[PDB]
């Protein structure tokens, strides 16, 4: 028989499996869509978290309850050291990717 | 239009249904159980919780004998639970207080006691113009 | 409501992807190459 | 010169302003139109600061003053003291004081001369408002309501009080104060005259819903407008207020 | 012996401060402000038995009497000999005053 | 080739004011049951053979276990990829008052006082992020541009900044400086025994 | 912004530290921390706890008559800004602050001696 | 009469002092030179409703709050104001005449130099205290010897 009372699912099914992360890095998955008549620009760079502070902002915020007064905002610090450029990938689409 | 008021920032709610506050305004009665909260949501055994500057639906426990028959509009005016404002304060009041009021948001009441809250101040001029202390 | 998979939600995000964002986006994507570009030919 | 106004679909103008006889202090919202009002009536000729009290936007109601002075609460933060102070001339005085009853447009209604307040009011915080407001300060009520300022409305010209005021205490009140005085209501019926209007010499700004025979009210009162004159209340309009709040 | 020890630090559970002790002692407005938030008819012995220094109701003359010859009345009246603490204190402490100009 | 063998700083990838995306590996929790893995609701009080469980798994047909059942297991470490994450600021390492701000003309780097808690001090170049990010402290982040133009006001505001905390993560930590400790402090006795 | 300080022990209140009381008679109570919120709550004296600065400033451990202290005060008369006025007045926080430490030091040497 | 009565003679009624004197005004002698707005005239005033509808209307505009500063200097209008420097807050220094208190200060400051307020200042009393350091050290070991035994 049906369920008396409704109610959704508990999680969500995109998110599976529930499994540890096959790498320690993050993976980019999927680049921006690149357009030529963009100048040349690299879209991807490295971090390390270092931990989190708090911010006092002047927000600019027309339509909003705290436009020109200050808010309180929790942040994070990553680390960024410049990454070294060493090498250079060529790729070339196929019938399989 | 439903009691619920727009413009309200998201803050800790103390006091679900089944709580009894203390009356804040001169109207007779001395306290107010909570029986429902306007705008709550539908979510399963989730108790409809209010918080400063909420409209819920109340009777009135101890007082004047005639209001002790009928469900009143009220707005919480003073919550215990402490909560955070946007300037990144945590605060809370020594007692939940809350003033009976009709749908449209005038008071039943002539005065109040005691401080109101900001948001509840902001929320209904009628409370901003009958407090003493907006605190 | 309107859901984000609706048609007049995405001609809105179009237009305003167009009209607004795009050229914010295109002055800062200049600085940034700029800048790129003069690290590379360093 | 009676304009009615609303903040955001309210009626409830003396919560969102503060109209003296040198200055206007106007609640910043999400347009221009309460702001418009105001600058559409005062063409520069006294400014108008778009301004925040406490992080709120019910600066009619908790600020006081008149076109000698301003009195803002204790919870009032430097930069907004800052930015009244650079938004107003200097001949106008500005002080934040440190009363319990922060509410101060609720606790004080006042003119160019004289001052009423809340009966519970500290002694320096009375010397304060002597001196800075530069008027004579009384402790009274408006037909038992200790908060005069959202009660009573007042200027040079005459005051409207709350329409249950008795006439005996209409007649002392108005001896003291040395205006004439009204009672008359607001907002199609309310009571709440200092939260429903604000009020300088020759300008009121009323809400939406204040019908035709009580802006009529306000204007003999007030004496705004071409011919206009307390006198005509009880003359001219006496069987209009009477088919009308009967 | 304290009532229910394990939620005395609760808000539903707070009493009346020290200050405004001091400040009901100086003033009988504000006193009379406590107790018009209060009910004659809930309170012990009709509300006609108060102690100010303790802030508390008793149920006859006998009872307050009785208690003011106890340590923590005595306690109280030590206390407020000593002086409760306030705000203007505690600019004093670190050096900070009000310029009113 | 041009830019082989050269470093490239932050700040000419990415600008301040600019949504981008964060993609790192989350924190680890091991084994887990259902109640915090999935968000069940607990069964009542000394219900046998358990309470954090789910009472009925499997209580219609087909005879088998659902995929979509919650079920207890790993929980956390999962590859996430984050997305519309405002950069506040993009402060230099070599600058010593990054960490200072229009309004506060105190002189002090990013580093809170004793330094960030299990992570150290940081020296180099960082981005300020609103909110949180996938990752934990030591933790490896990828950060990546948005992959479509943006649709908000909030992608297009200017950040100004009043002030940043410095002061102490390792406890109620009250002064952002040492200096403004020791004058808040006074004179200590090891001050005067040295 | 501003800083404010904790109301039990006097150390400085920056933004989102502490938690504030707010009181049915008007006043508001700011502590720092939970520590001095948790003692407010059981209703100790920080006159009496030894680690405050009502503490100190009672036992006269700390320097309360001097010069130097008179230049920081709550400002209730709002003054026009003046970009020169504020320059001058940071110079004059820096030179009163390093008079200040010296002094401070002299009257803890006075107390060890 | 009856009670509805008496409070519509209670609205129509106009109090008046005794004394019949009158509060002397003040309206600024620009508002009678006032032109009166309207909507429909060409050359009306141009209103912050007609700027923000120009400049993106509600919600999109941002309103300048520095524009009706009056200064001294108008090039000061839009500066960043110091609140926060070294722990201290700018405000609670901001003094009118803070140039004479910092001279006295000053003044105070070379005074106290001449009659030294800040100046600073034996073998046999340090030999003493060695002395003594050694003495309590060994009377620590022995506690601690009686301690193991
Ligand atoms: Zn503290």
């Amino acid at each position: 028989s049906h369920r008396k009372y409704e109610a959704p699912r508990h999680g969500s099914l995109a998110f599976l499996p529930r499994k540890r992360a096959a790498r320690h890095r993050g993976r980019v998955k999927s680049f921006p869509k690149d357009d030529p008549k963009k100048p040349v620009h690299l879209t991807a760079a490295m971090g390390y978290k270092a931990g989190m502070t708090t911010i006092v902002r002047d927000l600019d915020r027309p339509g909003a309850k705290a436009h020109k007064k200050e808010v309180v905002e929790a942040v994070t610090i990553i680390d960024c050291p410049p990454m070294v450029v060493v090498g250079l990938v060529g790729y070339i689409e196929t019938p399989r990717g | 239009k439903r009691g619920a008021p727009g413009g309200k920032l998201k803050m800790t709610l103390g006091l679900p249904v089944g709580a009894i506050m203390n009356c804040a305004d001169n109207s007779g009665a001395r306290n107010l159980y909570i029986i429902a909260v306007k705008g709550a949501g539908a979510r399963l055994n989730r108790l409809p919780a209010g918080g400063v500057g909420d409209m819920v639906m109340a009777t009135v426990k101890k007082g004047k004998p005639e209001l002790r028959k009928k469900v009143h509009p009220a707005v919480i005016v003073r919550q215990a639970k402490p909560w955070k404002r946007f300037d990144g304060v945590f605060l809370y009041f020594e007692d939940n207080a809350g003033v009976i009021v009709n749908p449209k948001g005038e008071m039943k009441g002539s005065a109040i006691t005691g401080p109101v809250g900001k948001e509840a101040a902001e929320l209904w001029p009628r409370i901003a113009s009958n407090a003493g202390v907006v605190m | 409501a309107k859901s984000a998979r609706a048609s007049r939600i995405k001609e809105n995000h179009q237009r305003f992807k167009k009209n607004i964002a795009g050229p914010v986006e295109a002055a800062r994507l200049e600085r940034l190459s700029a800048k790129l570009m003069a690290i590379a030919q360093a | 010169m009676a304009v009615r106004a609303q903040f955001e679909n309210s009626n409830e103008v003396g919560v969102f302003a503060t109209l003296t006889n040198s200055y206007c202090l106007v609640a910043l919202g999400a347009s221009e139109n309460f702001y418009s009002v105001f600058e559409a009536e005062l063409q520069d000729v006294i400014p108008i600061c778009r301004t925040t009290i406490a992080g709120t936007r019910i600066i009619g109601r908790l600020t006081a003053g008149n076109r000698k002075g301003l009195l803002v609460p204790t919870t009032t933060t430097d930069q907004e003291l800052q930015h009244l102070r650079n938004s107003l001339p200097d001949d106008i005085r500005i002080q934040r004081i440190e009363e319990r009853l922060s509410a101060l447009g609720n606790v004080i209604v006042c003119n160019d001369h004289t001052a009423l307040i809340h009966p519970d009011l500290e002694r320096e915080t009375e010397e304060i408002i002597a001196d800075v407001l530069g008027v004579e300060v009384f402790r009274q009520t408006i037909a038992d309501h200790v908060l005069v300022g959202s009660y009573m409305a007042l200027s040079n010209q005459g005051g409207l009080v709350h329409p249950k005021t008795s006439i005996q205490d209409q007649d002392e009140l108005s001896s003291l104060l040395g205006v004439p005085l009204v009672a008359g209501s607001v907002n199609r019926g309310s009571n709440v005259i200092g939260g429903g209007m604000v009020v300088n010499d020759w300008l009121a700004v009323t809400g939406l819903d204040t019908t035709a025979p009580e802006l009529s009210v306000i204007e003999s009162v007030f004496r705004l407008g071409e011919g206009a004159g307390p006198g005509a209340i009880n003359t001219s309009m006496k069987n209009t207020i009477v088919e009308s709040f009967y | 012996g304290v009532f229910a020890k394990r939620t005395m630090t609760k808000t539903r559970r707070r009493l009346r401060d020290l200050d405004q002790i001091e400040r009901d002692l100086r003033s009988p407005r504000h006193l009379q402000q406590y107790k018009e938030t209060k009910a004659a008819e809930d309170l012990p012995g009709l509300g006609l038995y108060y102690c100010i220094e303790c802030a508390k109701w008793f149920e006859s003359e006998t009872s307050l009497v009785g208690h003011r010859k106890g340590k923590p009345h005595k306690r109280r009246l030590k206390q407020l000999k000593e002086g409760a603490y306030t705000h203007e204190e505690a600019m004093a402490a670190i050096g900070y005053r009000i310029d009113n100009g | 080739r041009s830019l082989f063998e050269k470093p490239v700083t932050i700040d000419t990838i990415f600008e301040k004011d600019e949504m981008i995306d964060v993609i790192a590996v989350t924190k680890g929790h091991g084994f887990v049951g259902v109640t915090a893995r999935w968000g069940t609701k607990k069964l009542p009080r000394k219900t046998h053979k358990g309470l954090r469980k789910v009472a009925c798994i499997g209580a219609w047909h087909p005879s088998h276990v659902q995929w979509t059942v919650a079920r207890a297991g790993q929980m956390g470490y999962h590859h996430r990829t984050s997305v519309n994450h405002k950069i506040y600021r993009i402060g230099k390492g070599d600058d010593e008052a990054n960490a200072s701000t229009e309004t506060d003309l105190t002189k002090k780097k990013i580093t809170p006082m004793g330094g960030f808690v299990r992570y150290g001090e940081v020296n180099n170049d960082y981005v300020m992020i609103k909110g949180s990010v996938p990752g934990v402290k030591k933790r490896i982040m990828t950060l990546r541009k948005s992959l479509f133009t943006h649709t908000s006001r909030k992608a297009l505001e200017k950040v100004e900044l009043k002030w940043i905390d410095t002061s102490s993560e390792f406890g109620h930590g009250a002064f952002q400086t040492a200096a403004e400790k020791k004058q808040f402090m006074g004179t200590l006795k090891k001050d005067l025994q040295t | 912004m501003r800083i404010e300080n904790c109301f039990f022990c006097g150390r400085p209140a920056w933004p989102s530290k502490g938690i504030t009381f707010m009181r049915n008679d008007g006043k508001a109570f700011r502590f720092c921390r939970s520590k001095c919120h948790k003692n407010f709550k059981m209703k100790r004296n920080p006159r009496k706890l030894k680690w405050t600065k009502a503490y100190r400033k009672n036992a006269g451990k700390e320097m309360v008559v001097d010069s130097t202290l008179q230049f920081a005060a709550r400002r209730n008369v709002p003054v026009r800004y003046n970009r020169e006025l504020w320059q001058k007045t940071l110079k004059a926080m820096e030179r009163i602050s390093e008079i200040r430490a010296r002094r401070e030091r002299v009257f803890y040497k006075k107390r060890m001696a | 009469i009856g009670t509805r009565l008496q409070e519509v003679m209670a609205r129509i009624h106009v109090a008046t002092p005794m004394d019949g004197t009158t509060r002397e005004t003040f309206i600024p002698e620009a508002v009678k030179n006032l032109k009166k707005y309207d909507k429909n005239d060409p050359n009306r005033r141009v209103l912050a409703r007609d700027i923000e509808e120009a400049n993106g209307g509600a919600g999109v505009f941002n309103v300048d709050l520095r524009k009706d500063w009056i200064l001294e200097n108008p090039e000061w209008k839009y500066d960043k104001i110091p609140e926060i420097f070294d722990g201290k807050n700018v405000y609670d220094y901001i003094d009118p005449d803070i140039d004479a208190k910092l001279q006295a200060l000053e003044e105070e400051e070379e005074r106290l130099e001449k009659e030294g307020f800040y100046d600073e200042d034996d073998e046999e009393e340090e030999e003493i205290l060695q002395k003594a350091e050694y003495i309590r050290e060994q009377h620590a070991l022995i506690r601690n010897e009686a301690k193991m035994r």
